[PDB]
C-alpha cells in the first residue's frame, strides 16, 4: 500500500504553453506500475500514458510522462484548448488506486458575454407556472453578476443560475439565471429584465421584454 | 546421509513463479531443526503440521519448491488463496499439509538498471490445479479474432516481467520462497526428521 | 469497433439493491479482466471490483459485502449486483478492460451510468421551448421538473452541434431538477430552418422532442 | 488470516439441558479445531481436540463434530459448574493460531424486575472538584436492561459508563450500576437528576430521581 | 502436571518485564512451550511458542521482533522475555504445554496466568463517596481515580455478605480506574447498623475504610 499525492490541484495555462502535472509518492514505486488518465467534462477516463513513459495508441505527442521512484510527472507541451481536463495517475500495490487529480484550467483574452432573455411558454403558463430565463453566453473570465428587475425591482430570491464548463473550443464559459414565478405573480407585471454586469462590459448591459408584446 | 535442503534454499538463482522449480527429497534423514534456524525469515507458516514436530514425522516423499514473487504477493503462497499468482502462477490445495518459507531477497534479486529476469504469468484461461506448472508462451487471445502467434490488439504474451530495482518499497522487492510439500502415501516412508 | 456500453443505473431507495450491466463489443468478458470504477458528483474515481478471467473476484473495503460482480458469457456482459445500498454509493459506475496494473491497465472504459440513492421518486421531465426574438440569434429548450439524474439534450437529432450548450442541472427547492439547453444560430435562418431539441430522460424513458420556432406578436 | 466465528455469543440453558454451540471458519481447517472452557477468573482449560477426540479427564458429557469449516461441541446434560466461556481454536494455521469469539454458557431463570435506586454525588466528593452520579439496578433478569441519564429532561450519552456484575451464585440475576461522571461547574448548572430504566420485567420505564440539594 | 507462573506486574511504556513458568511430573525436554495471552474482558490470543530443545522459536505478529522466548531443560522452566510493552500488551499471560498427540499445537495443560499491566500511570488511592437513599434501600462506597487494576471491596471486615454487589471498573478518559460496589441492607437498621466499605489497592498499598450514613 502505498499513497500518491498530485500536485497542484488546479492549473490555470494559456493555450501554447508546457503544463506540467505532479503524482509524488510517500515510498518509491516502479515506473512500470504508474499510469495516467485523462477525463474529459461529461466523458469518461481515457488511458494517456501507461508504465508510467509509454504513451497510449491514438494519444498526441504533446503528452508525454516520465519520472521515477518518488516523482512522476506528466507533461502537456504547446496546451491546447481542447486539453481542458481532470488528469488522475493511477499505480497499483495490493489494489489499483488512483490520485486526487489536477484540474488544468486554460486561460484566455476576456471576452464580453451575449445576452439574450426567454420569455415563458404559453404552454408552461397554462400549467401555473412562469420561468423567465437570462442566458449570458461565451464569456471569459467566470465572474458575471446578474440581476433580475421586474417592472424595474431588483428581484432576490427567486432564480437560480447555472453555469457550464469552460468550452472545449474557445475557452469561455456561459451562464443562464431561471426566474420563476408563479403565472397569477407572473401576469401582475409588464416588463421582465435581466441587468448583465461583467469585466468584459464598460457597462452593464440590460436584455428585457413586455409581457404580451 | 542428510537431506539436500541446502540445495534449495541457498541456490544462487531462483526459478520464475511461473516455471517453478521442485525437488524431490527421498530417502535420507532430514535435519529441520538445523535448516529452520539459518537464514532470517521473514515469512513463516506451516498448514497441517507443526515445525517441531517434522523431527518426529517420516514421509514417503519431500517435495521443496522454489520461486521469486513481489513482497505484496506473498500473502498468495498459502491454502484457499486467489490472485494472479495463486490463479495463474503457484497454487495450492485447500488441505495443504507443509509450510511456506519466505525472506526478502533484495540484495540477491534486483538490479540497479532493473531485474527483469523473473516474470510471472498475467494471462490465462483458467485457474490452476493444486501443484500445477504451466510454462506455456502462447499467445493469449482476449478477444473474438484468433492470434496465431503474433502479439497485437486481444493478443497478449501471457508473461509478464517484474522488474526489481533496489530503491524500491518492500511491496515490490523481489522475495525468495520455498514451500515444503510432504506426501504421505500408503508406501514404505523414505525421509525421516 | 471496440464498445462498452452499459445500463441498469438510475433512482433507488436506501437499503435497496441495483444490477448494473456492461455488454461488450471488440472483447471478450470472460477472457479478460474486467473491473468497475465509479465517481461519486465532484469527486475522484475509485476503483470498485475485478473479476479475473478464470473467476476469481476482488472487491474495495468500501464495498466488501455488499456487491458481487459477475459475467455472463453467452450475453458477452459484465455485470455488478449492488446491495445495501446507502448515500456514499451514489455515484457514476464506469466498466473497463483491465485491473489498473503493468500489462493490464484499465483501456477501454464504458460511457458509464449514475446511480442515484435517494427516498424519492421518479419523475418525468417537461420540456418547454426558449423563443427567439426579433446578428446571431439564441434559441433553447427548458427542461423542467425531473428526477433524479441525468437527462441529455441534442439537437436535431445530432445534426445540430456546433454553438449548443447545456447547462447542469440546478436542484429547485422542490427536490426536482431543471436545466436549459440553449444554442445560437444565425438570425437569417429562423425562418427557413426547423430547430428540435431532443430530450432523453433515461431513468423514466421519456423522450421528448420539442420544436422551437418565433412567436408571432 | 484464518477468523472463527462462534454462534451464539452467549446462551441460557439450566442444568441437564442439552447445548450444542456452533464455530465456524473462514476457510477449512481439516478437524484441527480445538474447543477450551475457562471459568471467570481461571485458565483455560481443554476439552476436544481435533474436532471431536475427548481430552483426557474430561467428563463423558462433552463431545465434539464437524469438519472443514462448520465445527459443533455438544454438552449432552449441562451441569451447575459447566456454566462458564467456551471458545474454540483452530490449529491449521499452526503459526497463526486463532481463538472464536466465545460462547458464554448462562443460567435460565424467569424475568426479574430490577430495583432502581439513584444516588446524588456526596459532600466529600463536590469538595474534591468531581461530582458523580450514580444509579444501582439490583437483582434482575436478563442482562438486557437500558439505563438513560435525564439531566433537565435532557437526554445524556457519553458522561456516563455502565458496569454489570456476573450471574449470581445463588438467585442468577444480574445488576448494573451507571456513573454519570461530571464537573462541579457542570452540576449547580441544572437541577433535576433522573435515572430511567427499561427492562424486560418492567410494564413501564420506571425513574428514580432527585433534586440537587 | 502442574505449571506455576510468576514475574507479573506494572511495567512503563518501553520498559521490560521478564516472566517465568515452571513445568513438573512430565517429560519437559520433549514438549513445546506456548505463551497466550487475554486482555481485560477480551478474548484469547496465542502469542509464542518454542521447541523442545529450545532452538526453534515462532512469534505471533503483533508482538515479533519485540518478545522473547526462552526456556531451560535442566531445570524444566521456561520464560518470555517483554520488551518495549505497550499499552496494548496488558493482558493475563499463561504458559501452555503442547499436547503432542497430533501434528498440530494444541495446549492441553495451561498454568495460572499472572497479571501484565502496562503505562506509565502513577499508582494512585480511592475516592470512597458514600451513596446514601432518597421497599429496601441501598448504600454503597466509590473506587475512583487509581491505577492499575484491581480493588478489593468487602462490607463490615466480611461480615455483611447477602445483599452485596461489586461492579466492575471502567477506565475514565483520564487514564485512571472508577469502581462502583453497593450493598442493599433494610431500611429499619439505618442508624442501629454500622456499615464501613474496605477498599484494598495493592499496586499503590492503600487500605481505606470509611463510614457511610445517610
Ligand atoms: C546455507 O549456508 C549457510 C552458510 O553460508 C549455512 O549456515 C546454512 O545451513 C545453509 N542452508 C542450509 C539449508 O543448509
Amino acid at each position: 500500500d502505498v499513497v500518491m499525492t498530485q500536485s497542484p490541484g488546479t492549473l490555470s495555462l494559456s493555450p501554447g504553453e508546457r503544463a506540467t502535472l505532479s503524482c509524488r509518492a510517500s515510498q518509491s514505486v516502479p515506473s512500470s506500475y504508474l499510469a495516467w488518465y485523462q477525463q474529459k467534462p461529461g466523458q469518461a477516463p481515457r488511458l494517456l500514458i501507461y508504465g508510467a513513459s509509454t504513451r497510449a495508441t491514438g494519444i498526441p505527442d504533446r503528452f508525454s510522462g516520465s519520472g521515477s521512484g518518488t516523482d512522476f510527472t506528466l507533461t502537456i507541451s504547446r496546451l491546447e484548448p481542447e486539453d481542458f481536463a481532470v488528469y488522475y495517475c493511477q499505480h497499483y500495490d495490493t489494489s489499483p488506486r488512483f490520485g486526487g487529480g489536477t484540474k488544468v484550467d486554460i486561460k484566455r483574452t476576456v471576452a464580453a458575454p451575449s445576452v439574450f432573455i426567454f420569455p415563458p411558454s404559453d404552454e408552461q403558463l397554462k400549467s401555473g407556472t412562469a420561468s423567465v430565463v437570462c442566458l449570458l453566453n461565451n464569456f471569459y473570465p467566470r465572474e458575471a453578476k446578474v440581476q433580475w428587475k421586474v417592472d424595474n425591482a431588483l428581484q432576490s430570491g427567486n432564480s437560480q443560475e447555472s453555469v457550464t464548463e469552460q468550452d472545449s473550443k474557445d475557452s469561455t464559459y456561459s451562464l443562464s439565471s431561471t426566474l420563476t414565478l408563479s403565472k397569477a405573480d407572473y401576469e401582475k407585471h409588464k416588463v421582465y429584465a435581466c441587468e448583465v454586469t461583467h469585466q468584459g462590459l464598460s457597462s452593464p448591459v440590460t436584455k428585457s421584454f413586455n409581457r404580451g408584446e | 546421509n542428510l537431506c539436500p535442503f541446502g540445495e534449495v534454499f541457498n541456490a544462487t538463482r531462483f526459478a520464475s513463479v511461473y516455471a517453478w522449480n521442485r525437488k524431490r527429497i527421498s530417502n535420507c534423514v532430514a535435519d529441520y531443526s538445523v535448516l529452520y534456524n539459518s537464514a532470517s525469515f521473514s515469512t513463516f507458516k506451516c498448514y497441517g503440521v507443526s515445525p517441531t514436530k517434522l523431527n518426529d514425522l517420516c514421509f514417503t516423499n519431500v517435495y521443496a519448491d522454489s520461486f521469486v514473487i513481489r513482497g505484496d504477493e506473498v500473502r498468495q503462497i498459502a491454502p484457499g488463496q486467489t490472485g494472479t499468482i495463486a490463479d495463474y502462477n503457484y497454487k495450492l490445495p485447500d488441505d495443504f499439509t507443509g509450510c511456506v518459507i519466505a525472506w526478502n531477497s533484495n540484495n540477491l534479486d534486483s538490479k540497479v538498471g532493473g531485474n527483469y529476469n523473473y516474470l510471472y504469468r498475467l494471462f490465462r484461461k483458467s485457474n490452476l490445479k493444486p501443484f500445477e506448472r504451466d510454462i506455456s508462451t502462447e499467445i493469449y487471445q482476449a478477444g473474438s479474432t484468433p492470434c496465431n502467434g503474433v502479439k497485437g490488439f486481444n493478443c497478449y504474451f501471457p508473461l509478464q516481467s517484474y522488474g526489481f530495482q533496489p530503491t524500491y518499497g518492500v511491496g515490490y522487492q523481489p522475495y525468495r520462497v520455498v514451500v515444503l510439500s510432504f506426501e504421505l502415501l500408503h508406501a514404505p516412508a523414505t525421509v525421516c526428521g | 469497433e471496440v464498445q462498452l456500453v452499459e445500463s441498469g443505473g438510475g433512482l433507488i431507495q436506501p437499503g435497496g439493491s441495483l444490477r448494473l450491466s456492461c455488454a461488450a463489443s471488440g472483447l471478450t468478458v470472460s477472457s479478460n479482466y474486467m473491473s468497475w470504477v465509479r465517481q461519486a458528483p465532484g469527486k475522484g474515481l475509485e476503483w470498485v471490483s475485478v473479476i479475473y478471467s478464470g473467476g476469481s473476484t476482488f472487491y474495495a473495503d468500501s464495498v466488501k459485502g455488499r456487491f458481487t460482480i459477475s459475467r455472463d458469457n453467452s450475453k458477452n456482459t459484465l455485470y455488478l449486483q449492488m446491495n445495501s445500498l446507502g448515500a456514499e454509493d451514489t455515484a457514476v459506475y464506469y466498466c473497463a478492460r483491465g485491473e489498473g496494473s503493468p500489462g493490464n491497465w484499465f483501456d477501454p472504459w464504458g460511457q458509464g451510468t449514475l446511480v442515484t440513492v435517494s427516498s424519492a421518486s421518479t419523475k418525468g421531465p417537461s420540456v418547454f421551448p426558449l423563443a427567439p426574438s426579433s446578428g446571431t440569434a439564441a434559441l433553447g429548450c427548458l427542461v423542467k421538473d425531473y428526477f433524479p439524474e441525468p437527462v441529455t439534450v441534442s439537437w436535431n437529432s445530432g445534426a445540430l452541434t456546433s454553438g449548443v450548450h447545456t447547462f447542469p442541472a440546478v436542484l429547485q427547492s422542490s427536490g426536482l431538477y431543471s436545466l436549459s439547453s440553449v444554442v445560437t444560430v444565425p438570425s437569417s435562418s429562423l425562418g427557413t430552418q426547423t430547430y428540435i431539441c431532443n430530450v432523453n430522460h433515461k431513468p423514466s424513458n421519456t423522450k421528448v422532442d420539442k420544436k422551437v420556432e418565433p412567436k408571432s406578436c
